[PDB]
């Protein structure tokens, strides 16, 4: 059998762009900005929460037809 | 009528396959998984395999 | 977010006090707790007619209150030592070290 | 047109050390990869199972 | 196969071939496919990267191409650590606010 | 340098009116073998990647849930329900 | 790795011979995209 | 017209830059076989191949604004545009030949699956009529193609060596009885002697 | 010939493979429901 395992990068994808190295910083800036936005939203939603349980938290239920939900004691 | 010519006991595809394949397919599985699986299972049980009973198992209704 | 929201905001001091008192109570009054849980397990005792459990519940609560109110001087001293150790452990943002198990064992034996 | 036929070589060749030595390595790698993929599939399958239901329950 | 089923099968495969050919070679569809193929090629073979073949003498290689990896690592690590610190600050702020509001 | 003379000549001088008719049946057969090996082989891998997270991380796909409270209606033998919207969150770790 | 899996399937399965190098490349691109999506999503 | 300036600059840059590469890409495509003519570009190195394929359409279709072009620059752009159109036609020709090759290879693959040793479920002693007709018509088209390439000895030789290989394998897959003399009548003239 | 940041590429590929395998197989996050019958109890 032939040995083929290796961690080295393939030369097919190792080319540079004409003006220099590949667009690494430009894409990393976008990635960092997107991560900042996403994690900021997640943190804001997560931390500023409380559960308030009282009569005003309950409303009258209804069917998908909009009528009030009541089930008989059949 | 398909006529097959085959040396069952000496051809490379025969009893030699039974002797060879099982001991070579399970080389990496055994030698890697068994130590790895043992490590993964035991590292939790530094103190013991104790089930901290969150429900009253010893309590039986009168 | 998937983590449940909080209902009652406990101060860190209050949280540690209640936690230590709870650990003590599970030793002092496990009998009342077990009886209450047994009576609250059945359908009739849990949803339909919870009042049949009320008396048992009361007893349990009383026991817990008695634990929450450290009556013995030795109990108070041990609880204060354990609570101070817990506060120091919690406030330590630097790499944490020794545990507060010794003080807890001292308190549970009071 | 009667299609031609042949006698598969591996059915009529005396077993040799080269076949064994090379196919052993190939089977080692095949077993490793198959074991990994099958473990993944097994975890997926078992996690896909439903929860136990009551006795004589409809819906 | 039976020659009647042969007629049916030939007609069906001809219809499939014609449908595929029309859909691929229709003006707007052809333009869409032609642009999307190149977009896919750009994405797959020219994705952002940190390792690349250096064919230039040290005098003819920019500094950006010698410290891009370090800049990327700095950006990512700083983002992660700053998000962690922001999470801790938000935890403290929320705790203090809801404590001072009641209990 | 490789002696690509003949290939250079082939590239420079190629016919511009020669074409071959394609048997539709064989083209379709090959393409449907390709579809068979896509849907039924790579489809397994694609569906695993798409779904396995949805099996091991279900809570992130169902954000809002509903809760109910009930009261009796003795004089009509009915049951009255009050609904409530909640954020589907973990519970009893 | 992917290359090796494709090579084994091509060399052992007669039916798999039907696929062009272009179709293999399309599968390669789709698999890479799915792997990137999997890595990203698991952490979300 | 700023947008016109940018459009024309983009077109000029891409088209002229690729025109200097069209020779290399076309030569490489010729070098490989017809099974996967773009094999080298997919596996080893994409020497501005996908770029040529994409920008050929733009060269053919997108308009030009001569007032934004010089004299020698405009002549060079027209030359490059013609080169890209030539590449478009060359790619179309190679694609046609490659698809015909795959037709023949499909026929051969069906035969091989027929005679495969693992084929314990679909073993057929006698070739059926449908595949015989397919073989006959495919060989007829191949002979017509060889005739049509009489002015291009290199192309004719490549078409033989590449496509006729599977015709020869099909020839070898079956016995010389039944309709065999009629099916391979055209093949027996010259091609059969070549593949011996 | 020289490849910029080759070692970084090797380690990134290794990390990607490790993470993908970890999440796909969940090798580290086993299930212990099968061991519960074979475990002692407290309290
Ligand atoms: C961000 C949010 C918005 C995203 C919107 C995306 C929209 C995409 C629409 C695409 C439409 C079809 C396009 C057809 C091609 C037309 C353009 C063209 O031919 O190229 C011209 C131009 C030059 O091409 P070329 O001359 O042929 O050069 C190549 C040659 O080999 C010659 O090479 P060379 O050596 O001469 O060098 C030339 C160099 C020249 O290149 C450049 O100059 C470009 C450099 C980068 C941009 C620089 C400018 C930055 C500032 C822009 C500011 C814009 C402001 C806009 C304001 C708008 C206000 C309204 O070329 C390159 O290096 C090409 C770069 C290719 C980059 C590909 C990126 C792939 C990955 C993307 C996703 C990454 C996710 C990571 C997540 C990881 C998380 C862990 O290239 C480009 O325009 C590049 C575009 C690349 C991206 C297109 C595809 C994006 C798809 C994203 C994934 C979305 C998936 C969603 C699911 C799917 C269903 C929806
Ligand atoms: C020819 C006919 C053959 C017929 C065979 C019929 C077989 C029927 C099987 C029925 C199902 C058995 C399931 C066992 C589950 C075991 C785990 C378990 O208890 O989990 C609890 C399970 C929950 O699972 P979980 O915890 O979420 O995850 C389980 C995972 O396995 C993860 O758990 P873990 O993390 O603890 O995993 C342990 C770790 C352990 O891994 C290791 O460390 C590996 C160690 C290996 C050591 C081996 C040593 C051998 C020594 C060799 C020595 C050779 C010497 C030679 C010398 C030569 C001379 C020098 O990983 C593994 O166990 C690896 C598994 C992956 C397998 C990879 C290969 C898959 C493809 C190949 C399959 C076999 C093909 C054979 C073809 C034969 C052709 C002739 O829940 C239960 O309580 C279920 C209990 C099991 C019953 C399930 C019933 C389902 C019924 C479905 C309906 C249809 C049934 C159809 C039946 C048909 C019958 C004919
Ligand atoms: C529970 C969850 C759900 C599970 C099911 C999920 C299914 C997902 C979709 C699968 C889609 C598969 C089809 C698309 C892929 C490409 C197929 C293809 O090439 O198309 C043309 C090709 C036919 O080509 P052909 O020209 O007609 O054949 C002549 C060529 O020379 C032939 O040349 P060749 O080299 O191309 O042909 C080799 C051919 C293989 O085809 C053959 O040539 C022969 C196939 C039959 C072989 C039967 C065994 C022969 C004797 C061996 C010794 C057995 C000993 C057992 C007892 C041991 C006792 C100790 O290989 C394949 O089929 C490639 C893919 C195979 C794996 C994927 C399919 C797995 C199906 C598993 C369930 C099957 C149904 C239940 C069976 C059990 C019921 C109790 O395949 C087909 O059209 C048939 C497809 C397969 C049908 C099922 C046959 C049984 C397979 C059992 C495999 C078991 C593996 C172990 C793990 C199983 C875990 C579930
Ligand atoms: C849900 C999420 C969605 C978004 C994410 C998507 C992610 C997945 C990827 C999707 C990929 C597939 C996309 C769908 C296929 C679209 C096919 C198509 O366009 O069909 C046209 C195509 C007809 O065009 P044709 O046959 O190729 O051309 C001959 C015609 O006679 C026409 O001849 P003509 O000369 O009269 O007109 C030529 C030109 C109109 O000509 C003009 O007026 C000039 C256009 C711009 C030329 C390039 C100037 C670049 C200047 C530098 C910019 C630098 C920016 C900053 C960065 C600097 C540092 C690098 O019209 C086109 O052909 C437009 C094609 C699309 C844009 C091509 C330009 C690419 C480069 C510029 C954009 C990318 C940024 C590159 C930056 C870096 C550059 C180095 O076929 C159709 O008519 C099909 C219609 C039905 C299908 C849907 C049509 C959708 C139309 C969308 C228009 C979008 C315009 C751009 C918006 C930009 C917003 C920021
Ligand atoms: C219709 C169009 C056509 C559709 C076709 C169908 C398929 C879809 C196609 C769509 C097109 C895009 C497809 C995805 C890209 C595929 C790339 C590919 O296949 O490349 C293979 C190719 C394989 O090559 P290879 O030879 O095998 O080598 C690979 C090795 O891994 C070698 O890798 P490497 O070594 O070069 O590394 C790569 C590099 C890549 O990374 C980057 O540079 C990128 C960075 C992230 C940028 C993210 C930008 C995202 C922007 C998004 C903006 C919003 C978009 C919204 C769009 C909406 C719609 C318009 O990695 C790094 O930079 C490593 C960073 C590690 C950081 C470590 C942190 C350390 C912290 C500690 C610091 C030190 C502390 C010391 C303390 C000491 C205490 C004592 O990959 C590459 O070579 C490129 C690198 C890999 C890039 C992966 C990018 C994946 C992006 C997925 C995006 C999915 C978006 C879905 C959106 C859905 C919306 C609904
Ligand atoms: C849920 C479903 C599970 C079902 C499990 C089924 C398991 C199937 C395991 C199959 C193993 C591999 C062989 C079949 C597939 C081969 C695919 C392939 O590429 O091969 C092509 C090749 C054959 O094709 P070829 O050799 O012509 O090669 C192709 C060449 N050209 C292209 C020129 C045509 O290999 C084979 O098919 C070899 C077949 C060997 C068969 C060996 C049979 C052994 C039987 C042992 C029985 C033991 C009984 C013991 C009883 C004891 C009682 C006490
Ligand atoms: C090596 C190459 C091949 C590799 C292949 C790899 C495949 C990867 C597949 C990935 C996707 C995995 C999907 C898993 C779905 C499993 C569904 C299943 O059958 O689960 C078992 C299920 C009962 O499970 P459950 O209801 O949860 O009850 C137990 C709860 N404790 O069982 C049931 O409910 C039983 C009814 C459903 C199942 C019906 C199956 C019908 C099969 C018909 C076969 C027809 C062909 C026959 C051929 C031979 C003919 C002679």
């Amino acid at each position: 059998a032939r040995l083929w395992w290796t961690l080295d990068p393939s030369k097919y994808y190792l080319k540079q762009i004409s003006s220099g190295g590949r667009n690494e910083i430009l894409f990393t800036v976008l990635g960092v900005t997107a991560a900042y936005w996403y994690f900021g939203n997640k943190r804001c939603e997560h931390y500023w929460r409380r559960q308030i349980d009282n009569c005003q938290s309950w409303s009258r239920a209804q069917n998908i037809n909009g009528n009030n939900l009541t089930v008989k004691q059949y | 009528m398909r006529r097959i010519f085959w040396n069952f006991k000496t051809a490379f595809v025969g009893l030699p396959m039974f002797s060879l394949a099982p001991k070579n397919i399970l080389v990496y599985p055994i030698v890697v998984g068994v130590p790895l699986y043992t490590f993964i299972v035991l590292q939790n049980s530094v103190r013991g395999f104790a089930y901290f009973d969150e429900y009253d198992s010893d309590v039986k209704e009168n | 977010s998937i983590l449940p929201p909080l209902q009652y905001t406990y101060s860190n001091e209050e949280s540690l006090e209640l936690l230590i008192h709870s650990i003590k109570g599970n030793k002092d009054c496990n009998s009342e707790r077990k009886a209450f849980n047994l009576c609250r397990s059945t359908v009739l005792g849990k949803h339909v007619e919870p009042e049949k459990c009320l008396d048992k519940a009361l007893v349990f609560v009383n026991c817990f209150q008695k634990v929450r109110r450290d009556e013995s001087a030795a109990c108070q001293s041990a609880f204060n030592s354990t609570l101070e150790c817990g506060k120091k452990y919690s406030e330590s943002t630097i790499s944490l070290g020794s545990s507060c198990q010794s003080q807890l064992d001292a308190y549970l034996n009071c | 047109m009667r299609t031609k036929l042949y006698n598969a070589a591996y059915f009529l060749l005396n077993n040799n050390e080269s076949f064994g030595h090379s196919f052993g390595i190939r089977l080692k790698i095949v077993g490793l990869n198959t074991w990994i993929v099958g473990y993944a599939v097994s975890r997926y399958y078992f996690s896909s199972l439903r929860v136990k239901a009551a006795q004589d329950e409809r819906f | 196969m039976n020659h009647s089923c042969q007629k049916v099968f030939e007609g069906f495969v001809s219809a499939l071939y014609d449908t595929s050919y029309f859909f691929r070679n229709f003006g707007p569809f052809k333009a869409t496919i032609h642009y999307a193929t190149y977009a896919n090629y750009l994405a797959q073979n020219w994705a952002p990267r940190v390792s690349y073949i250096e064919t230039s003498t040290p005098a003819y290689t920019l500094a950006k191409n010698k410290y891009a990896v370090y800049i990327v690592y700095g950006l990512i690590g700083g983002a992660l650590i700053h998000n962690y610190m922001l999470d801790n600050k938000a935890a403290q702020k929320s705790q203090q606010y809801y404590l001072k509001h009641r209990d | 340098m490789l002696d690509d003379t003949k290939y250079i000549q082939m590239a420079q001088k190629f016919p511009r009116n020669v074409s071959v008719q394609l048997n539709k049946k064989l083209f379709v057969t090959r393409t449907w073998f390709r579809n068979y090996y896509f849907v039924g082989v790579f489809g397994i891998f694609a569906y695993f990647i798409y779904n396995q997270p949805k099996i091991f991380a279900p809570f992130s796909g169902y954000p809002t849930t509903v809760a109910y409270k009930a009261q009796p209606d003795f004089l009509n033998d009915q049951v009255i329900f009050y609904s409530q919207q909640r954020q589907n969150t973990l519970k009893n770790f | 790795m992917f290359k090796e899996l494709i090579h084994i399937f091509r060399t052992y399965y007669i039916t798999f011979r039907y696929l062009k190098k272009s179709n293999i490349n399309f599968l390669k691109n789709l698999s890479y995209t799915l792997i990137a999506y999997y890595l990203i999503i698991n952490f979300q | 017209s700023l947008v016109s300036l940018f459009k024309n600059t983009f077109l000029k840059s891409r088209v002229i830059g690729l025109s200097f590469q069209a020779q290399r890409v076309m030569a490489q495509m010729a070098k490989t076989d017809f099974e996967n003519p773009d094999e080298h570009f997919l596996l080893n190195d994409a020497m501005k191949y996908n770029e040529l394929v994409f920008y050929g359409r733009l060269a053919e279709n997108w308009s030009i604004n001569p007032e934004l072009f010089g004299k020698a620059e405009l002549a060079k752009y027209n030359e490059a545009k013609q080169t890209l159109i030539d590449f478009n036609q060359y790619h179309a020709l190679v694609q046609n030949l490659h698809e015909f090759y795959w037709e023949l290879k499909t026929i051969y693959l069906e035969l091989s699956r027929g005679v495969a040793t693992s084929n314990f479920h679909n073993k057929r002693e006698v070739t059926h009529s449908i595949i015989e007709s397919d073989i006959k018509n495919s060989i007829h088209k191949y002979i017509q193609l060889i005739d049509d390439l009489k002015d291009y000895p290199e192309w004719q030789h490549k078409v033989r060596e590449e496509i006729g290989y599977y015709a020869h394998m099909i020839y070898t897959s079956v016995n010389h009885d039944g309709n065999f003399p009629e099916i391979f009548k055209e093949f027996n003239k010259v091609d059969s002697l070549y593949y011996f | 010939l020289p490849i910029r940041n080759i070692q970084f590429a090797r380690y990134h590929y290794l990390a990607a493979v490790t993470v993908f395998t970890y999440f796909a197989t969940r090798c580290c996050l086993l299930d212990y429901k099968k061991y519960y019958p074979l475990a002692s109890v407290k309290k």
